[PDB]
């Protein structure tokens, strides 16, 4: 019985969307990655429609919304799959019909983001992360972005704020036995921003190569970056 | 125009 | 009048070293890398002294101690260089006797990266950051360095835990009028691991292109990466 | 061997 912003990230959390990989279509590389961003542009509009229900960000102009999402979008989908995953061992679960191991992650050419996506995977099972914390982290994550191109500098600080004393308020009421979990939640965000970077660099390589077709709306997201 | 912007103004 | 580990690092802090820029060489973009890394070389040995001091690393086995530096290297020279920076305008003082300019960072290639480091400085100049949190960050960036090839995980738990403590107990009795500043200082380390992979990232295509000379040290620790 | 393992075995 917790923090009210918490309360409400969690019951803005989405719903689960399927990967629906195409039965008629025969297994290889471009078959996977044109599955993974095929969710991943399904997936950022969900999280369009998300990050509305996150206190104060609609009250952003609309320059400073897509400055906070252009920045984020990539953290804010790994942090998805670093969630679904940690009842798993060594595999991700992209989607409940889409968990990818070593030799799947190989066939995607995806072995080392995949790895580094399982290290955050296995710090947040160690500090078993709550989803109350998932949630919070998400919306700092996005507030926190980093982005050169922020209109109202205050209005952004000011979102940070409200999020970064939800996850303070949440840890001092639930996690009385550890008064350093808010501030060890908050030292989990450099991993992410670093896998979000290779998996963003790994995406716009495959974009250039020209051999996986892609949806408007992650083309879009990757050309921001 | 970005679709962004667009489902950013969208219901 | 605070935290003794604050205090301690701060007199652990090493002495400005001076770049040296050879003056019989003519002004060119080889020069400026030439300069810088060997300026970097120097800087980690002093870097490797430094780090004996914080408290408990000592304590750790070699490989750890090797594996937390060989990860966060790159994040402690640009901790330097922005704290150096916080009362310039649009200039970085790698040093004393070398600050570059945005005509400077054109001529070295380093526009990019020099101004993904002016955003750190930014934000430190922002949140006005004082000699103490400098200290401790670089402290924490060195403990939170995300190593994949760590023995004893409990032990640099125990450090990351340590230096937090530090980061918390100053602020909250420094800083009694904003209860989320130890948090918000925390929220700057993801911007300083992306700027560090750009760095790095950098000075290996530099590495990989023969034409820059570089010092033992600085290789292995491009190596590391 | 490592001279990064030398200066943190030295003095
Ligand atoms: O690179 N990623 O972490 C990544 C790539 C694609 C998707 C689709 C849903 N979540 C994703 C995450
Ligand atoms: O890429 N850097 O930020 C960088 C590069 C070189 C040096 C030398 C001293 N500090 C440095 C920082």
């Amino acid at each position: 019985p917790y923090n009210k912003i918490v309360s409400h990230l969690l019951v803005a959390e989405p719903e689960k969307i399927y990967a629906m990989p195409d039965p008629t279509v025969p297994d290889s590389d471009i078959k996977a990655l044109t599955t993974l961003c095929d969710l991943a542009d399904r997936e950022l509009v969900v999280i369009i429609g998300w990050a509305k229900h996150i206190p104060g960000f609609s009250t952003l102009s609309l320059a400073d919304q897509m400055s906070l999402l252009q920045s984020a979008w990539m953290e804010i989908l790994i942090l998805g799959v670093v969630y679904r995953s940690l009842s798993f061992e060594d595999e991700l679960v992209y989607a409940d019909d889409y968990i990818m191991d070593e030799d799947q992650s190989k066939l995607a050419g995806l072995l080392d983001l995949n790895n580094a996506i399982l290290q955050l995977v296995k710090k947040y099972k160690s500090m078993k992360l709550e989803k109350e914390e998932f949630v919070t982290l998400k919306a700092i994550a996005l507030a926190n972005s980093d982005s050169m191109h922020i209109e109202d500098v205050e209005a952004v600080q000011k979102l940070q704020d409200v999020l970064h004393e939800a996850l303070q308020d949440y840890e001092a009421g639930q996690h009385m036995e550890d008064p350093r979990r808010a501030g060890k939640m908050l030292m989990t965000l450099p991993l992410l921003r670093q896998t979000s970077t290779k998996a963003v660099q790994h995406f716009y390589n495959i974009k250039l190569e020209g051999k996986v077709p892609m949806h408007k709306l992650f083309l879009e997201m990757l050309e921001a970056k | 125009n970005s679709l962004l912007l667009h489902l950013l103004k969208s219901q």
